[PDB]
């Protein structure tokens, strides 16, 4: 079973004043189904049986 | 609407947090994982086809 | 260090590096598992008898 359920970020600096329009274009690909496209061509395969 | 209304600092419960709300309110950092499912009733008989 | 401006990796979003870098919103949500090997099914039958 799953075990340290944490996602993959985007590290940046704290600094940085991307963060806040990376996080938004991070949610927005999420809800547009972009980042289930990337799933398909990447991640959705299945091979074999 | 509280946290957007000054009236509380946190709004802890089943928020999740999209795009539009996220423009509004500061949220954190994810503590589960949800998004869209569909819930169906159990298939009847369903042996594989042709076996 | 000031090497890179950014993380576009498989950096799972943790304790320790969040004090020190700030995360975006996860773009893949995950956790850890366990990799072993597989056997081919063979039906372990030596004959009809
Ligand atoms: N959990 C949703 C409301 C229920 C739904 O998914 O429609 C939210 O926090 O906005």
């Amino acid at each position: 079973e799953l075990f340290f359920r944490s996602g993959f970020g985007i590290g940046m600096r704290k600094d940085s004043p991307w963060k806040q329009n990376v996080s938004l274009s991070i949610l927005k690909s999420h809800e547009n189904g972009f980042m289930e496209d990337l799933d398909k061509t990447w991640v959705r395969y299945q091979e074999c049986d | 609407g509280e946290v957007v209304m000054k009236r509380a600092y946190m709004a802890v419960g089943s928020l999740t947090i999209n795009e539009e709300r996220s423009e509004v309110v500061d949220f954190s950092v994810p503590f589960i994982e949800t998004g869209i499912s569909v819930m169906v009733s159990r298939s009847n008989g369903t042996v594989s086809p042709s076996a | 260090s000031g090497q890179a401006d950014m993380i576009v990796a498989p950096l799972t979003i943790n304790n320790e590096r969040a004090q020190y870098i700030e995360f975006s919103k996860p773009f893949k949500y995950q956790g850890l598992t366990i990799l072993v090997k597989k056997e081919i099914p063979r039906s372990t039958l030596d004959s009809f008898m």
